[PDB]
């Protein structure tokens, strides 16, 4: 009965979780860790990372 | 200056080493030029500089 309801509920926490998980992603770059990408490489490309 | 011929490549922004550490360091950000040639007949001596 009370789908109307849950679907705002379900929407909203579906779409934070995306957020969070969108968050560990590499987006092109070796690595995902940016104080990693600092400490294993020179500022030139680091900065491109 | 005058340095060796393997450390010339240590005259650069954010490189690591003997000279870039301890005897002259460059800004991350820096904006110029350097210019590098050899002087084999100027600064050596057979007894030894």
């Amino acid at each position: 009965a009370l789908g109307k309801l849950q679907d705002v509920v379900n929407h909203n926490a579906q779409a934070l979780n995306t957020l969070v998980k969108q968050l560990s992603s590499k987006f092109g770059a070796i690595s995902s860790v940016l104080n990693d990408i600092f400490s294993r490489l020179d500022p030139p490309e680091a900065e491109v990372q | 200056f005058v340095i060796r011929g393997d450390e010339v490549r240590q005259i650069a922004p954010g490189q690591t080493g003997n000279i870039a550490d301890y005897n002259y360091k460059l800004p991350d950000d820096f904006t110029g030029c350097v210019i590098a040639w050899n002087s084999n007949k100027l600064d050596s001596k057979v007894s030894g500089n």
